[PDB]
C-alpha cells in the first residue's frame, strides 16, 4: 500500500513506482513528430545555451541505425544506455539475418529491456520515453514512442517533455485530414507546432528530417531561420 | 503483532504465527472425506462453482496406479507438491522397479516442506492432503497440514466447516472395516451432506470420487458415473 | 545514544562505541562461574569449580577442561553451547599447523588465529559474535610456561595470573596483593595460591568434588587433568 | 621447428658507457619472404630498448602486453623504471604461460636511468633471465653469433668500435645464416644521444 | 533482515532523485577547480586545502593526475572515493592502446567512465561516486578539449568551467572576461590569476594555496607542463601592476 | 524486549530471548523420560490420543537413528523429524569412513554443534525440539543423553522433557537405578508416566516404551508390551 | 547467507556520511602516539600502558614491522589493528614476487589505503578504528605517511594521533625544526609522550622504533632504559 | 511493508495475489463465448487520440493457427505471457508432430504465473481467455494471477465486467449458433462501454472447425454493426 518498492501493489491496484517514473519525464524538453507523405521529420525545442559550452556534446537526436532515429526525454543520464545498447541489437540483428532492421523490431527491444528492468527490486526503472522515427520498412515511414511502463506504441504524431498536453491538444486542431504534402509544408507543421513553444524564442528550434532515402539531415539555423520567417509572414495575411 | 511478520521469528509464547495462519488457509478450501475398509480405500470430495455456467473446480487428482491425493488451501501449491510428487513415484518405478511404499512417500513431503518453514524467504505451503494408497500391507489414509505433521488415520475429513463431517464418522468408524465397496462409498458420502447448508442437496455436477483397491487401479468419477452411486440414499432428516 | 541501528548491530556509535561487543563481555555472566589461573614457575595451573545440581546428572561429562592437543590444555567460561564450538576450531587449526608446517603449534601463535576468527564475527555484521572466553596453558620450548586470554572482541593477551567468569575484579585485587613480592613458586605454591584464592574469593572452603585442576610442567609436559584423591592430597596439605 | 618459421636474430653487446643493440629486418614464412621492414626492436622508454626473436606472431603481442604493463607502472610511479625491474616484469609475463607459452626469447639492452651503467639481459621462452657483461643472442642463428661475438669482443670499448664490432659480428652471422637477413638495422644509444644506424647487406 | 533497507534506488513521489541531489552538494563543500581553452593550449588551476605547515607535498601533483599520455584531469569531492576512479580511468586509456595502437580520443574516455558513474545509480544498492571531476587534452579530430563530468553521469564540453557552492560567482566573471576566439596562454594566465583572486578569499594570494598545470601540443609530443613555484610568483607579480593600473582611471 | 527479534542479537544484559523463547515451546509438549539400568537404556513417552482418529501407533516420538541408537523426542514434531534425519545421515558418514559404529559421545557432539549453527544467523531460528538419546555397548556400556535447543549436551543417568519436568524427576531419584536389571525397569517406568496426569485436563493417553541394552543383544527396539501388557496391569495398581 | 550485499553508509542531506565521522572518534580515543621525521631517519614511539601488574609486556608489539625497511604503528582499537597488518604483509610479497625488488613506501601506502576503501562502500561491513603511521627510509630520503579509516592519506614531517593530539599538534609545533638527527628526534618524541603519560614512565610503559638508512629496527627496553636514564 | 510480497493473512490469501485482482479491473473490457458451432471473442480498445494509431492495440493475438487469446490488466506483463505460450506450444509440435490441446495450453502458462518470489519478483497483472478448437471441439478458458485456472462457457473480464456477467446470463443456452452469439455478444458491449459502437472501437475474433485459420474479422464487421 506504500510508496518505496516497486514489487509492492495498491490497494487499488497500481504500481506508483512506475507511476513516478513517468513524472520523471515531463521535466524534460519538448520534442515533437511527425510522418508526411515521404518525408519524415521532428524536432526539439528548449536549446538554451549558457554562453560558454561547445554544444556538440548536447545531443539530443541521435541515430540507431542508417535508416532510423531517437529522440527522448528524462534524464540525459539514463538515455545514454538505452541509446547505446539499442545501438548493438540493431547491428547484431544484420549479423544473424541478414535484413536491414525494421523500425517495429527495434522498438519491441527497447521495450522488453525497459520490461524486464523493471520487475526485480533494486533496479530503478529507466525515467526516459523515446521517439523512434524511421521510413525503414519497404518505402513505409512511421514513427512509434515509448513509455517507462514499458508499452511500446504508435501514433501519427507526437509530443512529449514539459507540456505535451498543450501541444497534443494543439495537433489534433491541426493535423488535418489533408495529409500535408510538398514536403516543406510538412515542415512548417513542425516550425508551426514548435512555434507554440514554452517561450518560442525562435532560435531555440532544432529540427531534424528524413526524406526516406538519404541520410539523416540536421538543418542549419539559416535555412530553418527561413521558414520561420514565412509563418508570420503567411499568418498576417489571413488577417 | 510486532512478533507476528515472519516465519523465522519466536514469540514470547512460543507459538510461530505464521505456521498458525497456514493452518487458516486450509479452512478456506471445500470439504473432503476420506476412509477406508480393510480392502478399499475411497476419497469423497466436494467440487465448488466459481460462476453459474463455468465448470467446477476439480479436486481428486491421480498420481500413480496405486496412490491418488485429494486437495485443500492453495491452487499454487497444489500443483507445485503434485508436481514434485509425481516424481518421486516414477523414480522407484525407473531404479527400484517396483511402486512406493506410501507410508516413505509422506515422510519425503514433511521434509520437503519443512524447510520454507525455517528459513527465511519462502512462505509456507499451504495445503490440505489427504493420501489414499496400497504398499503391501494394504490401504492407508493420510493427512498432512502446512505445520508438517503427517497423521495416520482411518478416517479423516478437513476444509469448511468439516467438523461435522468428523462427528459423523467417530460414530461409525466400527463399521467401516467391514463393509464392501458399495455401501463404504455412501457410508463416506453421507458424511458430506452435514457439511452443507440443509438448503440444497449433493447433486451429480458437483461431487468426485476416487477409488483405490486392493485388485483395483486409482480410478476417478466424475459426473456421470456418480450416477450409480447417489442412487439408494435417503432424504436430508429435516 | 540510539542512533540508527547501533544498539542492534555492529555499527559504531557515536562517541566512538559500538555496544553489541560490550553487550558480550557480561554475556559470560549468566552462566554463574569463576576461573583462575596461575603461571609462577616451571609450570601452569588451571583450577575451576564445577556446580552439580541434580543427582541424576552425571559427573565425568560435566568438566570445562579441554584438552586441545597433547601440550595443550584449556578451560572455557561463558554460555557451553558457544563455549564448545570454539574449542572445535582449536582442536581443528592446531592440526593443520602440523600438517602445513611439520611441527608443533606454539600456545602463542594458537591464541592469535582463534581471536582472528572472533574479528570477523565482529567485522562482519548479521554474525553472532560468540559469546565465551578462553585461557590457555601450555609449554613453549627456550620460553618457559604461558598464560593466554582470549576476547569475544579479538582482543588477546599473556599475563601471569588470569581470573575469569563472574567475580575477576575480586580475584585480580587478591592477586596483585599476593603476586608482589617475588616467592619461590615450588608446583605447591602454585597450585596452594590457586585453590585460596578462589577459596576467599568464594568464601567455600570446599569438599574434594568441586573443582578440577588442569596443569602442565616441565617433567611432564602433558596435559593432565588431576584425581579426586590427589586434588584431596593438596587440599588437606594447606588445611593450616 | 616452430622457433625456425620465421627466422630472426637478435644481438645486444656491452661497451664503456654505452651499449649496442641489433637485428634483422626480414619478415617472411618458411621459405618466402614477405617484406623487409619488420620491427623487432621496440623503445620502452628513454636509454633502454628491447628485441624480440621468435615466432613473429608473439613477437607482436608480447610487445604490446608488455607495454600495457609499462604505461600503468610509469603511472602510479612518477619514476621512470630500472632494468633490473624490466627483466623482472618480463619473466613474470612469460611464466604465466607456462604451459601455453609464448615463442620468443627477449633480450633488454639499456642504461641505468641515474647513473650511466649498461645493462645487457636475455631471458628463454618461460622466463629464466641471465645477465651477463660481454654479449647475449638470441634467434634462430645463434652459433654463428657465438662464434663472431667471442673472437671480436674487447673489454673497454668506445661507442667507435663498438659499433665496428657488433656490425662484423652481424653481418657475417647472418649471411651465413639461410632464413635470416635482408638488411641489419643497429641502434647504438648512450648518455647523450641514441644513434639508429642501417647497414649494407647482402639482400639474397 | 529486511528493515535495514537503504534507499539510494527510489524516486521521489514528485519524480526526483533522493541520493543523486545530496551528493551535488557535497562538492561545493569542496576545493576548487576551473580551465580555459586556448587557441594553443589548455591550463588547470586548483585551490591548496590543508595547507598547514607540517605536510610534504612530495607527490609533485595533488589535483592533477597524468592519466593517459596527453590527458590529465582535476578532482573535487570526496578524495578517498576519488582514487577508485583515476586508477580505474588509467586502465580505460589503457586498454584501448592494447586494442587500437591508437591514443584514446579523449571523449569516449569520458563516456566509459560515466557509464560506470551512472551505474551504481541504477541496479545494486550501493553509494553513488560524490565526485566531479576535469577534462583537459588533445586528439586527432577536434584538438584541445574540456570536459565536465557529474556524478549523475551527465557531461559537457566546456571552454571556461565551475566548480558550484565554493565558487560559482567565477562563472559571472567568466562569462564577463573570457573573450572568443583569441584566448592564447599569457592572456589565459592572467585572467585565472584574477578569477582565483575572487573566489579563494585568502588575502595577497599566496603562491602556496594554488596550483597550475597547463598542455601545449609542442612539435608532435603533447607535453603536460606542470609548473613549479618560482614562476608562480612573477605571474602574481605580473597581477600586482594590475592594482595600480586599477586605480588611474579614476 | 525489542532487542529479542533476531537471534543475532544481545539483549543489553547479555542473553539472547530467542533462544531463551523456543525453550519454552518444549515445555508445552507431553512429558516425556528416560532412565539407564546397569545393562541398557529404557525409555517412555507419555503420548495423547488427538481424537479418535489416530491409528494406534501413529507419529510416534520414538525414532531409531542407527542399529544400537534411537530418539525420545519432545516439541515441535515435524520439526524432530527433520532433525533426526541429520542423526541418521551422519551415523552413515561415520561407518563409510572408520569402518564401525558411531560412539554415543561423539554422535551427541555432532548433533549438537548442528543445532547450535542455528542459534547464530538471522536467516534461520532455533529449533524448538529437545530430545533424548540411548545406546548400549559391550565396550562402552549404556550411556543416555540430553540436547536442549540452545546445544548444550552432556550425560544423566534420569531424564524428563515436557510439562512434569520436575514433577517426574522428583520420583526418578528415588530408584536404585544402579542395581537393577532393564527387565525391572520397564514395569517402573510404566508407573512414572502413570501417576503424572492421567486424564485431569486431557481425555485419554497411549504409552510407548523403547528398548535397549544387553538383552536386546545391542539392538534397539520398542518393547513386546503387546506380549504380557505388564505396564497397565502394574502401574494401575497405583490408584490406592 | 542471504546474499543481500547492500552498504551501511548513505549520504546526509548535508552531504556528509555520518558513520566515518563517527569511526574517527574511536581514533581520538585511542593510545597516544607520535611520529618524527628527522634528517637521517623516522622515529616512532606509542604509549603502552597495561590495565594491571600482571600482564606480560613482551608479548604483544605496538611498533610492527612490514617489511626489513618498513615499520607500521597506530592509534584506535587493537583487534582490527591485526588484520591491516597482516593484509599489508602479504600484500607486500606479492609486490616482491613480480617487481623482485623491495616495496617503496609510498606505493605501499597507495594499496593499504585501497584496501581501507573497500570497507567503507561495500556491503553489510563497517569501516575500521584504526588510523596508522607508516615509515620507511627508502631511496635515501625517508618516509612518514598517515592512513585514515575514510581511506584518504597524507604525508607528515611530524605529527601525533590518539588522546590529546591537539596539544602534541603545539608542542611538536614548537619542538620540531627542519632538520636534527635521529638522536634529536627520539629525545623530542619523548618529551611529547610525556605530555600526556603517567606518573612514572619506565622501559615498559613505552616502545619506540626507528629506521636507520641500514634498515627498520624496533629497540629492546635496555636501550630504552639507556636511552630515558635523565635525559629529559 | 504493508504485507509484502510473501507474508501470508491472518486470516486468508496473500494480499499481494489478492491486489493482483483488483489491478485487472481498470483493464479494458472483452467477451469471450464458447459455441458446438465455434468460439467467438470481442473487446475494446479504448483509444485515446484520433493521431493514435488504432491497429497498434491489440488485444487479440494469435497463440497458434487455432489458439486465439484476449488480455486485459496490465499490457506490459501480457507479452510475456503470449511469448512462451507461442514457444510452448510450438516444441510440443517438434516432438510430438500434433497440436497442444487447448487445456494443456494454459497448463504451462500457469505453472510460470505462480513462480513470483526470491526464489529461482511481483506476480502478474493480467488475466486472460484462450479460445481454441482442439480434437474435443471448440473450447474456451481463463487464468488468472493466482492461477486459479478453469473452464468457462461464456465469461466476461475487465472493467464493468460484474455487469457483463449479469446481463451475460440471461441470453445464454446451450443450443446457440455462432452468427446468432456474434450479434447477442456486442449488444452486451455498448450496454456497458460509453462510446459510440463502431468499427473502429472493437474488434473481433471467431474460430471454426473447419476454419481453424482466420480468427479474426476484417470491415465485414462494418456489416454486421448496421444490421443490429
Amino acid at each position: 500500500s506504500y510508496d518505496r518498492a516497486i514489487t509492492v501493489f495498491s490497494p487499488d491496484g497500481h504500481l506508483f513506482q512506475v507511476e513516478y517514473a513517468q513524472e520523471a519525464v515531463k521535466k524534460g524538453s519538448t520534442a515533437v513528430g511527425v510522418r508526411g507523405r515521404d518525408i519524415v521529420v521532428l524536432g526539439v525545442e528548449k536549446k538554451s545555451v549558457a554562453k560558454l559550452q561547445d554544444e556538440r556534446t548536447v545531443r539530443k537526436i541521435c541515430a540507431l541505425d542508417d535508416n532510423v532515429c531517437m529522440a527522448f526525454a528524462g534524464l540525459t543520464a539514463d538515455a545514454r544506455i538505452v541509446i547505446n545498447r539499442a545501438r548493438v541489437e540493431c547491428q547484431s540483428h544484420r549479423l544473424t539475418v541478414e535484413d536491414p532492421v525494421t523500425v517495429e523490431y527495434i522498438t519491441r527491444y527497447i521495450a522488453s529491456l525497459k520490461q524486464r528492468y523493471t520487475q526485480s527490486n533494486g533496479r530503478r526503472p529507466f525515467g526516459i520515453s523515446a521517439l523512434i522515427v524511421g521510413f525503414d520498412f519497404d518505402g513505409t515511414p512511421r514513427l512509434y514512442q515509448t513509455d517507462p511502463s514499458g508499452t511500446y506504441h504508435a501514433w501519427k504524431a507526437n509530443a512529449i517533455g514539459r507540456g505535451a498536453k498543450s501541444v497534443r491538444e494543439f495537433l489534433e486542431k491541426n493535423y488535418t485530414d489533408e495529409a500535408i504534402e510538398t514536403d516543406d509544408l510538412t515542415i512548417k507543421l513542425v516550425i508551426k507546432a514548435l512555434l507554440e513553444v514554452v517561450q518560442s524564442g525562435g532560435k531555440n528550434i532544432e529540427l531534424a528530417v528524413m526524406r526516406r532515402d538519404q541520410s539523416l539531415k540536421i538543418l542549419n539555423p539559416e535555412e530553418i531561420e527561413k521558414y520561420v520567417a514565412e509563418i508570420e509572414k503567411e499568418k498576417e495575411e489571413n488577417e | 503483532n510486532q512478533y507476528d511478520n515472519d516465519v523465522t521469528v519466536w514469540s514470547p509464547q512460543g507459538r510461530i504465527h505464521q505456521i498458525e495462519y497456514a493452518m487458516e488457509a486450509v479452512k478456506q478450501g471445500s470439504a473432503t472425506v476420506g476412509l477406508k475398509s480393510k480392502t478399499h480405500a475411497v476419497l469423497v470430495a466436494l467440487k465448488r462453482a466459481q460462476s453459474e455456467l463455468a465448470a467446477h473446480q476439480k479436486k481428486i487428482l491421480h498420481v500413480d496406479n496405486h496412490i491418488g491425493i485429494s486437495i485443500a488451501g492453495l491452487t499454487a501449491d497444489a500443483r507445485l507438491l503434485c508436481n514434485f510428487m509425481r516424481q518421486e513415484c516414477l523414480d522407484s518405478r525407473f531404479v527400484f522397479d517396483r511402486p512406493l511404499p506410501v507410508s516413505r512417500l509422506v515422510s519425503l513431503i514433511g521434509s520437503k516442506t519443512q524447510i520454507p518453514t525455517q528459513r527465511y524467504g519462502r512462505r509456507p505451503y499451504g495445503v490440505g492432503l489427504l493420501i489414499a494408497g496400497y504398499d503391501d500391507m494394504g490401504p492407508h489414509i493420510f493427512q498432512t497440514c502446512p505445520s508438517a505433521n503427517y497423521f495416520d488415520c482411518r478416517a479423516m475429513s478437513i476444509g469448511a466447516r468439516s467438523q461435522s463431517a468428523r462427528t459423523y464418522l467417530e460414530r461409525h468408524m466400527s463399521e467401516f472395516m467391514e463393509c464392501n465397496l458399495n455401501e463404504l462409498v455412501k457410508h463416506g458420502l453421507r458424511a458430506l451432506r452435514e457439511t452443507l447448508p440443509a438448503e440444497q442437496d449433493l447433486t451429480t455436477k458437483n461431487v468426485s470420487i476416487g477409488i483405490v483397491g486392493k485388485d483395483l487401479e486409482f480410478t476417478i468419477y466424475d459426473d456421470d458415473d456418480v450416477s450409480p452411486f447417489l442412487e439408494g440414499l435417503e432424504e436430508r432428516p429435516q | 545514544s540510539s542512533a540508527g541501528f547501533d544498539r542492534h548491530i555492529t555499527i559504531f556509535s557515536p562517541e566512538g562505541r559500538l555496544y553489541q561487543v560490550e553487550y558480550a563481555f557480561k554475556a559470560i555472566n549468566q552462566g554463574g562461574l569463576t576461573s583462575v589461573a596461575v603461571r609462577g614457575k616451571d609450570c601452569a595451573v588451571i583450577v575451576t569449580q564445577k556446580k552439580v545440581p541434580d543427582k541424576l546428572l552425571d559427573s565425568s561429562t560435566v568438566t570445562h577442561l579441554f584438552k586441545i592437543t597433547e601440550n595443550i590444555g584449556c578451560v572455557m567460561t561463558g554460555m557451553t553451547a558457544d563455549s564448545r564450538s570454539q574449542v572445535q576450531r582449536a582442536r581443528y587449526e592446531a592440526a593443520n599447523w602440523k600438517y602445513k608446517y611439520g611441527y608443533e603449534i606454539p600456545v602463542d601463535m594458537l591464541c592469535k588465529r582463534i581471536a582472528d576468527i572472533s574479528q570477523v564475527y565482529t567485522q562482519n555484521a548479521e554474525m553472532r559474535p560468540l559469546g565465551c572466553c578462553m585461557i590457555l596453558i601450555g609449554i613453549d620450548e627456550e620460553q618457559g610456561p604461558q598464560v593466554y586470554k582470549c576476547d569475544p572482541a579479538g582482543y588477546y593477551c599473556g599475563f601471569k595470573a588470569t581470573a575469569a567468569g563472574v567475580k575477576q575484579t575480586e580475584s585480580t585485587s587478591f592477586l596483585e596483593k599476593k603476586v608482589k613480592k617475588k616467592f619461590d613458586w615450588t608446583f605447591e605454591q602454585t597450585v596452594e595460591t590457586a585453590i585460596t584464592c578462589l577459596s576467599t574469593v568464594l568464601s567455600i572452603d570446599f569438599k574434594p568434588s568441586e573443582i578440577e585442576v588442569g596443569v602442565v610442567t616441565v617433567e611432564n609436559p602433558k596435559f593432565r587433568i588431576l584425581t579426586e584423591a590427589e586434588i584431596d592430597a593438596h587440599l588437606v596439605a594447606l588445611a593450616e | 621447428s616452430i622457433m625456425s618459421y620465421n627466422g630472426g636474430a637478435v644481438m645486444a653487446m656491452k661497451g664503456k658507457n654505452c651499449v649496442a643493440i641489433a637485428a634483422d629486418r626480414r619478415f617472411g614464412i618458411q621459405a618466402q619472404m614477405v617484406t623487409t621492414d619488420f620491427q623487432k626492436i621496440f623503445p620502452m622508454g628513454d636509454r633502454l630498448y628491447i628485441g624480440l626473436a621468435g615466432l613473429a606472431t608473439d613477437v607482436q603481442t608480447v610487445a604490446q602486453r608488455l607495454k600495457f604493463r609499462l604505461n600503468l607502472y610509469e603511472l602510479k610511479e612518477g619514476r621512470q623504471i630500472k632494468p633490473y625491474t624490466l627483466m623482472s616484469m618480463v619473466a613474470n609475463l612469460l611464466y604465466e604461460k607456462r604451459f601455453g607459452p609464448y615463442y620468443t626469447e627477449p633480450v633488454i639492452a639499456g642504461l641505468d636511468p641515474k647513473t650511466f651503467k649498461p645493462f645487457i639481459c636475455s631471458l628463454d621462452l618461460i622466463g629464466c633471465p641471465m645477465v651477463t657483461d660481454d654479449f647475449v643472442v638470441s634467434g634462430t642463428c645463434a652459433e654463428q653469433m657465438y662464434g663472431m661475438c667471442e673472437s671480436l669482443w674487447e673489454p673497454n670499448m668506445d661507442p667507435d668500435h663498438l659499433f665496428e664490432t657488433i656490425s662484423q659480428a652481424m653481418l657475417n652471422a647472418v649471411d651465413r645464416d639461410a632464413v635470416s637477413g635482408m638488411g641489419v638495422i643497429v641502434h647504438i644509444i648512450e648518455k647523450d644521444k641514441i644513434t639508429t644506424r642501417t647497414l649494407k647487406a647482402r639482400m639474397d | 533482515s529486511r528493515r535495514y533497507d537503504s534507499r539510494t534506488t527510489i524516486f521521489s513521489p514528485e519524480g526526483r532523485l533522493y541520493q543523486v541531489e545530496y551528493a551535488m552538494e557535497a562538492i561545493g563543500h569542496a576545493g576548487t577547480c576551473l580551465g580555459i581553452l586556448a587557441n594553443d593550449g589548455v591550463l588547470l588551476a586548483a585551490e591548496r586545502r590543508n595547507i598547514h605547515k607540517l605536510l610534504d607535498e612530495v607527490f609533485f601533483s595533488e589535483k592533477i593526475y597524468k592519466l593517459n599520455e596527453d590527458m590529465a584531469c582535476s578532482v573535487a569531492g570526496i578524495t578517498s572515493d576519488a582514487n577508485v576512479l583515476t586508477n580505474e580511468l588509467r586502465l580505460i586509456a589503457q586498454r584501448y592502446l592494447l586494442q587500437y595502437q591508437e591514443p584514446i580520443p579523449c571523449e569516449q574516455l569520458v563516456t566509459a567512465l560515466c557509464d560506470i558513474k551512472q551505474a551504481y545509480t541504477q541496479f545494486g544498492g550501493k553509494r553513488p561516486f560524490g565526485v566531479s571531476l576535469l577534462y583537459i587534452g588533445w586528439d586527432k579530430h577536434y584538438g584541445f578539449q574540456l570536459y565536465q563530468s557529474d556524478p549523475s553521469g551527465n557531461y559537457g564540453g566546456w571552454k571556461a568551467t565551475c566548480i558550484g557552492n565554493n565558487s560559482a560567482a567565477a562563472v559571472s566573471m567568466l562569462k564577463q572576461d573570457y573573450k572568443e576566439g583569441e584566448m592564447t596562454l599569457k592572456s589565459a594566465l592572467a585572467l585565472a590569476i584574477k578569477v582565483l583572486n575572487k573566489t579563494m578569499d585568502v588575502s595577497k594570494l599566496s603562491a602556496e594555496k594554488v596550483e597550475i598545470a597547463t598542455l601545449t601540443r609542442e612539435n608532435g609530443k603533447t607535453v603536460i607542463r606542470v609548473l613549479k613555484q618560482k614562476e608562480v610568483e612573477q605571474l602574481i607579480k605580473k597581477h600586482e601592476e594590475e592594482e595600480a593600473k586599477a586605480e588611474r582611471e579614476k | 524486549t525489542g532487542y529479542d527479534l533476531s537471534a543475532s542479537t544481545f539483549s543489553p544484559d547479555g542473553r539472547v530471548f530467542q533462544v531463551e523463547y523456543a525453550m519454552k515451546a518444549v515445555e508445552n509438549s507431553s512429558t516425556a523420560i528416560g532412565i539407564r539400568c546397569k545393562d541398557g537404556v529404557v525409555f517412555g513417552v507419555e503420548k495423547l490420543v488427538l481424537s479418535k482418529l489416530y491409528e494406534e501407533g501413529s507419529n510416534k516420538r520414538l525414532f531409531n537413528v542407527d542399529r544400537h541408537v534411537g530418539m525420545a523426542v519432545a516439541g515441535l514434531l515435524a520439526d524432530a523429524r527433520s532433525l533426526a534425519d541429520i542423526a541418521r545421515e551422519e551415523a552413515s558418514n561415520f561407518r563409510s569412513n572408520f569402518g564401525y559404529n558411531i560412539p554415543l559421545k561423539h554422535l551427541a557432539d555432532r548433533v549438537a554443534m548442528y543445532v547450535h549453527a542455528y542459534t547464530l544467523y538471522s536467516a534461520v531460528r532455533p529449533f524448538g525440539c529437545s530430545f533424548m538419546l540411548g545406546s548400549y555397548s559391550v565396550n562402552d556400556g549404556a550411556q543416555l543423553y540430553m540436547i536442549d535447543p540452545s546445544g548444550v549436551s552432556y550425560g544423566y543417568w534420569g531424564c524428563a522433557i515436557g510439562k512434569a519436568r520436575q514433577a517426574a524427576k522428583t520420583e526418578i531419584e528415588k530408584l536404585q537405578m544402579k542395581e537393577m536389571t532393564c527387565r525391572d525397569i520397564v514395569k517402573e517406568v510404566a508407573k512414572i508416566i502413570y501417576i503424572v496426569h492421567d486424564e485431569v485436563k486431557d481425555k485419554a493417553f497411549e504409552l510407548e516404551l523403547s528398548w535397549v541394552g544387553e538383552l536386546t543383544n545391542g539392538r534397539h527396539e520398542i518393547v513386546p508390551k503387546d506380549i504380557r501388557e505388564e505396564a497397565e496391569k502394574y502401574a494401575k495398581e497405583s490408584l490406592k | 547467507e542471504r546474499g543481500y550485499s547492500f552498504s551501511l553508509t548513505t549520504f546526509s542531506p548535508s552531504g556528509k556520511l555520518v558513520q566515518i565521522e563517527y569511526a574517527l572518534a574511536a581514533v581520538a580515543g585511542g593510545a597516544p602516539s607520535v611520529g618524527i621525521k628527522a634528517a637521517n631517519g623516522v622515529v616512532l614511539a606509542t604509549e603502552k600502558k597495561q590495565k594491571s601488574i600482571l600482564y606480560d609486556e613482551r608479548s604483544v608489539h605496538k611498533v610492527e614491522p612490514i617489511t626489513k625497511h618498513i615499520g607500521l604503528v597506530y592509534s584506535g582499537m587493537g583487534p582490527d589493528y591485526r588484520v591491516l597488518v597482516h593484509r599489508a604483509r602479504k600484500l607486500a610479497q606479492q609486490y616482491y614476487l613480480v617487481y623482485q625488488e623491495p616495496i617503496p613506501t609510498a606505493q605501499l601506502v597507495q594499496r593499504v589505503a585501497s584496501v581501507m576503501q573497500e570497507y567503507t562502500q561495500s556491503g553489510g561491513v563497517r569501516p575500521f578504528g584504526v588510523s596508522l603511521l607508516i615509515c620507511g627510509w627508502n631511496e635515501g630520503r625517508p618516509y612518514l605517511f598517515q592512513s585514515d579509516p575514510s581511506g584518504a592519506y597524507f604525508a607528515w614531517k611530524a605529527t601525533a594521533m590518539g588522546k590529546n593530539y591537539v596539544n602534541g599538534k603545539t608542542f611538536l609545533e614548537k619542538r620540531y625544526n627542519e632538520d636534527l638527527e635521529l638522536e634529536d628526534a627520539i629525545h623530542t618524541a619523548i618529551l611529547t609522550l610525556k605530555e600526556s603519560f603517567e606518573g612514572q614512565m619506565t622501559e615498559d610503559n613505552i616502545e619506540v622504533g626507528i629506521c636507520n638508512e641500514a634498515g627498520f629496527r624496533r629497540l629492546t627496553p635496555t636501550e630504552v632504559k639507556d636511552y630515558l636514564a635523565a635525559i629529559a | 511493508y504493508d504485507r509484502g510480497v510473501n507474508t501470508f493473512s491472518p486470516e486468508g490469501r496473500l494480499f499481494q495475489v489478492e491486489y493482483a485482482i483488483e489491478a485487472i479491473k481498470l483493464g479494458s473490457t472483452a467477451i469471450g463465448i464458447q459455441t458446438s458451432e465455434g468460439v467467438c471473442l470481442a473487446v475494446e480498445k479504448r483509444i485515446t487520440s484520433p493521431l493514435m494509431e488504432p491497429s497498434s492495440i491489440e488485444k487479440i493475438v494469435e497463440i497458434d493457427a487455432h489458439i486465439g487469446c484476449a488480455m486485459s490488466g496490465l499490457i506490459a506483463d501480457a507479452k510475456t505471457l503470449i511469448d512462451k505460450a507461442r514457444v510452448e506450444t510450438q516444441n510440443h509440435w517438434f516432438t510430438y508432430n500434433e497440436t497442444m490441446t487447448v487445456e494443456s495450453v494454459t497448463q504451462a502458462v500457469s505453472n510460470l504465473a505462480l513462480q513470483f518470489g526470491e526464489e529461482d519478483s511481483r506476480p502478474f497483472g493480467v488475466a486472460l481467455l484462450f479460445g481454441g478448437v482442439d480434437e474435443k471441439g471448440p473450447q474456451l478458458f481463463h487464468m488468472d494471477p493466482s492461477g486459479t485456472f478453469v473452464q468457462c462457457d461464456a465469461r466476461a473480464i475487465g472493467s464493468a465486467s460484474e455487469g457483463a456477467q449479469s446481463s451475460l446470463q440471461e441470453v445464454y443456452h446451450k443450443s446457440m449458433t455462432l452468427k446468432e452469439a456474434i450479434k447477442s455478444s456486442l449488444i452486451i458491449l455498448k450496454q456497458v462501454m460509453e462510446e459510440k459502437l463502431n468499427a473502429t472501437n472493437i474488434e473481433l475474433a471467431t474460430v471454426q472447425p473447419g476454419q481453424n485459420f482466420h480468427m479474426f474479422t476484417k470491415e465485414e464487421l462494418e456489416e454486421v454493426i448496421k444490421d443490429i
